[PDB]
């Protein structure tokens, strides 16, 4: 199955450097024009580049013209895109994507790479339960969750028992706090019969700190 | 380039349109125009969904259907299904500049339905650390709007507290929203009341959840 797989982004200070890749799979790397396109935190979607099969031909736009230079390694099947006078415009979560022979851009996507182009350095965050009470139970339900505090830079993958526990589960979006550091809640409804039976644990990792903390939640 | 439009709230069953217009004669029927539609749902990558201003990809339901004329492109979707919210892009790729639309949120309406709200008070290793994170969460309503204050000892509270909000659940078409007070465990300590008043059109009244500093 046509597989893309980015990799490198992380937190760059403004004027450094970086160079993300993309792995691709299940299909002739050799025969199709890749891209690269990115979304900007707005959700707003930009085309960055695009090069040739034979990586011949290449292009960008005017807002990148100069700074990005993309790649590819037909052997191995990669695709690059070394990035350079980072600004902070240029956080933003960055796809690769190829063609298709018919008559399409973007019709096969990555998972996407999130390049964060900060001043601020990493931190890693705090993880406290959110833990079930009678203000937290209504009917047969009660609530409990777990609040990832203070972390830079995103993101976070929060996950219950696992990932066996799959519905109630409500993980919001991030917030930016005055403190510059991002914060986030990670709730599950569960029958009030379960508390004090059934074992609930978040599972939090945050690979920029390469954080990784699974916190027991109880009433 | 424009799309239109912003929002679009739609019902289970109902027609919808999406359209994005240039400043540029774009469209040539015979010749080879590449007017792109994509569809983003939440936490996922963007989808192709038509190509060439009216080719459908493969599994993309009869649905859904594209067309152009010169100025214009446009996606109709006819009968509308509850996975098919998320944001739609039309890409522009025959005319430098190679323009994404600004996307179109398409929301799907449904019946009122009231948040069960549910409020946790700070945890002692929280505490420890020196600040008092208190939460207050509304779980599956509708519609989006929905006004949470807290009060202090009675006393309504103002800049310290942030919203987060889920985007719409597929499953059910509701929304979750959560709210944070943020103090420092001095300021925690020095109150006893902490309550949560939450104001929804589900709602005839405006439901209050508090708890008792410690000593309940």
């Amino acid at each position: 199955e046509v597989n893309l797989v980015e990799s490198g982004g992380g937190l760059v200070q403004p004027g450094g450097s970086l160079k993300v890749s993309c792995v691709t799979s299940g299909f002739t790397f050799s025969d199709y024009y890749m891209y690269w396109v990115r979304q900007t935190p707005e959700k707003r979607l930009e085309w960055v580049a695009y090069i040739s099969q034979g990586g011949d031909i290449t292009d960008y736009p005017d807002t990148v013209k100069g700074r990005f230079t993309i790649s590819r390694d037909n052997a191995k099947n990669s695709l690059y895109l070394q990035m350079s006078r980072l600004k902070s415009e240029d956080t933003a979560m960055y796809y690769c994507a190829r063609g298709l022979d018919d008559g399409a851009w973007f019709a096969y996507w990555g998972q996407g790479t999130l390049v964060t182009v900060s001043v601020a350095s990493t931190k890693g965050p705090s993880v406290f339960p959110l833990a079930p009470s009678s203000k937290s139970t209504s009917g047969g339900t009660a609530a409990l969750g777990c609040l990832v505090k203070d972390y830079f830079p995103q993101p976070v993958t929060v996950s219950w028992n696992s990932g066996a526990l799959t519905s109630g589960v409500h993980t919001f979006p991030a917030v930016l706090q005055s403190s510059g550091l991002y914060s986030l809640s990670s709730v599950v409804t569960v029958p009030s019969s379960s508390l004090g039976t059934q074992t609930y644990i978040c599972n939090v990792n945050h690979k920029p700190s390469n954080t990784k903390v699974d916190k027991r939640v109880e009433p | 380039m424009t799309q239109i439009p912003v929002s679009l709230p739609v019902s289970l069953g109902d027609q919808a349109s999406i359209s994005c217009r240039s400043s540029q004669i774009i469209v040539h029927n015979n010749g080879n125009t590449y007017l792109e539609w994509y569809l983003q749902k939440p936490g996922q990558s963007p989808q192709l969904l038509i190509y060439k201003v009216s080719n459908r990809f493969s599994g993309v339901p009869d649905r859904f259907s594209g067309s152009g004329s010169g100025t214009d492109f446009t996606l109709k979707i006819s009968r509308v299904e509850a996975e098919d919210l998320g944001v739609y892009y039309c890409f522009q790729g025959s005319h430098v500049p190679f323009t994404f639309g600004s996307g179109t949120k398409l929301e799907i309406k449904r019946t009122v339905a009231a948040p069960s709200v549910f409020i946790f008070p700070p945890s002692d290793e929280q505490l420890k650390s020196g600040t008092a994170s208190v939460v207050c969460l509304l779980n599956n309503f509708y519609p989006r709007e929905a006004k949470v204050q807290w009060k202090v000892d009675n006393a309504l509270q103002s800049g310290n507290s942030q919203e987060s909000v889920t985007e719409q659940d597929s499953k059910d078409s509701t929304y979750s929203l959560s709210s944070t007070l943020t103090l420092s465990k001095a300021d925690y300590e020095k109150h006893k009341v902490y309550a949560c008043e939450v104001t929804h059109q589900g709602l005839s009244s405006p439901v209050t959840k508090s708890f008792n500093r410690g000593e309940c």
